[PDB]
């Protein structure tokens, strides 16, 4: 199994300042084929899930500009360039390597 | 099935008819590049792929 | 691209319940299907994944056996099978789809669209 | 389907042996028998659960009916101080025997 | 024929591998393999098994949808693909040939030609 | 097949919501680019399949409809938000265009 | 016993093929055959 | 990163011969779909050529019997043979990339061709 913790638990920052989210493995998530097979989701309050980023340090279809991943072998990071308002809600980190799929246990980002 | 995968069947050692297939009036593009429909049916062939 | 999750309500504990996953608006067809469960305020969990044409059928150690899944690649759904229910299924249930449609995009890996899942309740 | 072997048997060098090997149904079906001597790749000396296979002396016999398969070896000697694993075939899934250590004295 | 295998390392649970069990003549074309795992305190347990002609391919129960026995008798090799390798697959295993050509005939035959063992271990 | 904006010349004031509507004749449903292009300029992308956000394309502009009807939507308008946009034809043999729409930030 | 499980040691490969008939079988029990090909 | 650039137009005189060039850094032309599209003074886009990644060729009614596209696989450039020119072939015209359900992603700057 590949346990995965997050750091830190809760991340309360107000609006227009800047946040990072960590997540470190256990194992190394490093080249399957030459990528970081770990993935980023944020679920937002009451609804589900949809991919914030992908293979690390990349991101999905239509993300807003001011997330960006980064890290390799068992750190990474995530970058919001500016908190706002509709960014409140759990970051989950996932590795995509293995078969038994491991999500992350929830820091959220909220308004302080 | 798809056009990509597109199913081929082979008819060997049976005996065909054209004759319902001329008489399908449902065939909107019935064209012929080997020979006539109305020829198909007196004609034998080695082998058939639908 | 919907994805609307049917069945799923209040069932016994040891019963049994199918859920479905009615996809639309996109192929399905060469796409792979995720599973996603979450108890009340516990956290999103793996359940199971599945291939463009079925047959790899992959599960998590709680769902050894007691938990298969399929899909209707004519009708474009997926089901999921359930037997003697625990107490700690009882969550709000994800069909998700992954990203993309070649290889070494991991049937179990991204999951790009999420539905808005359905409550099953394991209960007396 | 599953074929009971009892832990182990033993007898002193120079008598016969006798081992079992039960199933359901189990003379109804093809059994082998093969020999693993502690740190050795295991050997087939019983198959077809009355013939012997070239290379194997005649003492190894083995017999099968009803429920019981089973192996004989007279004049036992020290070297028949091995694991025995009684196999079979059913709805082509081999299934092997738990497995009867001989241990002469 | 004269067999030897390779393969065998240090995994940790999840991982992957893929062992192999090469043969010294052609005669291998004949003869219909099985893998055969051996325990560290235990005795044998039959893995896989495919026929002469490798359109006959078996597995046991608990191990389906993970390992893919595969040959080449012009190669005069045989595989066995080793992913989701899991906390009890550390073993010995043993590449063995029945004769058999097809699965219907195994039972007439049993593995007579053993190569040296390959040494997996999975562990954290 | 023939493809028609409507209407040509359109006016609004920063902020204002604006719903550009290019018109399908025959009816096709998920062949749909929008193609906004700065006064002699290059042309890029919007939204293509007339539903999905183009990558880098940002978050207030949207797309909507699937059939014969089709629209876009411009949640809240910028200065820069001033071009000409364009429609055209997807997975077709003539790419056929639309007439262009001159938004104006007025 | 009246069994017969056979095993084809025939071939290795067998594909790309365009006839398949299936009959009752053709065959101290003298048995006597002539082949012959002449136009297809 | 992925950049189109043009040249080959300009003042030619009526029914004359003429040739654009349109040379590719980053995409491979000789296994992408390469469109040609037009843009007269006054007038919107629309399209004239695309020429497949298999090598074959796509020209538009009004194109046909007049216009000829080709390409080069060791400059990896893309190239229109402009021919019988009349004065209604008096546009800007820019190199894009064909995906099917995707858009013209990629674009070039443009080169103005005018006829007197």
């Amino acid at each position: 199994d590949i346990v995965m913790t997050q750091s830190p638990l809760s991340l309360p920052v107000t609006p227009g300042e800047p946040a990072s989210i960590s997540c470190r493995s256990s194992q190394s998530l490093l080249h399957s084929n030459g990528y970081l097979y770990l993935d980023w989701y944020l679920q937002k309050p009451g609804q589900s899930p949809q991919l914030l980023i992908y293979l690390g340090s990349n991101r999905a279809s239509g993300v807003p500009d001011r997330f960006s991943g980064s890290g390799s072998g068992t750190d990474f990071t995530l970058k919001i360039s500016r908190v706002e308002a509709e960014d409140v809600g759990v970051y989950y980190c996932m590795q995509a390597l293995q078969t038994p799929g491991t999500f992350g246990q929830g820091t959220r980002l909220e308004i302080k | 099935a798809s056009v990509y995968a597109w199913n081929r069947k082979r008819i060997s050692n049976c005996v065909a008819d054209y004759s319902v297939l001329y008489n399908s009036a449902s065939f909107s593009t019935f064209k012929c590049y080997g020979v006539s429909p109305t020829k198909l049916n007196d004609l034998c062939f080695t082998n058939v792929y639908a | 691209v919907q994805l609307l999750e049917s069945g799923g309500g209040v069932v016994q504990p040891g019963g049994s319940l199918r859920l479905s996953c009615a996809a639309s608006g996109f192929a399905f067809t060469t796409y792979a299907m995720n599973w996603v469960r979450q108890a009340p305020g516990r956290g999103l969990e793996w359940v199971s994944a599945i291939s463009d044409g079925g047959g790899s059928a992959y599960y998590a150690d709680s769902v050894k056996g007691r938990f298969t899944i399929s899909r209707d690649n004519s009708k474009n759904t997926l089901y999921l099978q359930m037997n003697s229910l625990r107490a700690e299924d009882t969550a709000v249930y994800y069909c998700a789809k992954t990203r993309g449609r070649g290889l070494y995009d991991y049937v179990w890996g991204s999951k790009d669209y999420w539905g808005q899942g359905t409550l099953v309740t394991v209960s007396s | 389907y599953e074929l009971t072997q009892p832990p182990s048997v033993s007898v002193s060098p120079g008598q016969t042996a006798t081992i079992t090997c039960s199933g359901d149904k189990l003379g109804d079906k093809y059994a082998c028998w093969y020999q693993q001597r502690p740190g050795q790749s295991p050997v087939l000396v019983i198959y077809q659960d009355s013939k012997r296979p070239s290379g194997i002396p005649e003492r190894f016999s083995g017999s099968n009916s009803g429920n019981t398969a089973t192996l004989t070896i007279g004049g036992t000697q020290a070297m028949d101080e091995a694991a025995y694993f009684c196999q079979a075939w059913d709805s082509n899934t081999g299934v092997f025997g738990g497995g009867t250590k001989l241990t002469v004295l | 024929v004269q067999l030897v295998e390779s393969g065998g390392g240090l995994v940790k649970p999840g991982g992957s591998l893929r062992l192999s069990c090469a043969a010294s003549e052609f005669t291998f074309s004949s003869y219909s393999m099985n893998w055969v795992r051996q325990a560290p305190g235990k005795g044998l347990e039959w893995v896989s098994s495919i026929s002469s002609s490798g359109s006959q391919i078996y597995y046991a129960d608990s191990v389906k949808g993970r390992f893919t026995i595969s040959r080449d008798n012009a190669k005069k090799s045989l595989y066995l693909q080793m992913n989701s390798l899991r906390v009890e697959d550390t073993a010995v295993y043993y590449c063995a040939t029945n004769g058999g050509a097809h699965s219907s005939t195994w039972s007439f035959y049993g593995m007579d030609v053993w190569g040296q063992g390959t040494t997996v271990t999975v562990s954290s | 097949i023939q493809l028609t904006q409507s209407p040509s010349f359109l006016s609004a004031s920063v902020g204002d919501r604006v719903t550009i509507t290019c018109r399908a004749s025959q009816g096709i449903s998920s062949d749909l680019a929008w193609y906004q292009q700065k006064p002699g300029k290059a042309p890029n992308l919007l939204i293509y399949a007339a539903s999905t956000l183009q990558s880098g394309v940002p978050s207030r502009f949207s797309g909507s409809g699937s059939g014969t009807d089709f629209t876009l939507t411009i949640s809240s308008l910028q200065p820069e938000d001033f071009a000409t946009y364009y429609c055209q034809q997807l997975n077709s043999d003539l790419y056929t265009f639309g007439q262009g729409t001159k938004l104006e930030i007025k | 016993k009246s069994w017969m499980e056979s095993e084809f040691r025939v071939y290795s490969s067998a594909n790309n093929c365009t006839f398949e008939y299936v009959s009752q079988p053709f065959l101290k029990n003298l048995r006597e055959f002539v082949f012959k090909n002449i136009d297809g | 990163e992925v950049q189109l650039v043009e040249s080959g137009g300009g003042l030619i005189q009526p029914g004359g011969s003429l040739r654009l060039s349109c040379a590719a850094s980053g995409i491979i032309v000789s296994s992408n779909y390469m469109t040609w599209v037009r843009q007269a003074p006054g007038k919107g886009l629309e399209w004239v050529s695309v020429i497949y990644s298999g090598g074959s060729t796509f020209y538009a009614d009004s194109v046909k019997g007049r216009f000829t596209i080709s390409r080069d696989k060791s400059k990896n450039t893309l190239y229109l043979q402009m021919s019988s020119l009349r004065a209604e072939d008096t546009a800007v015209y820019y190199c894009a990339r064909d995906l099917g359900p995707y858009g013209m992603d990629v674009w070039g700057q443009g080169t103005t061709v005018t006829v007197s």
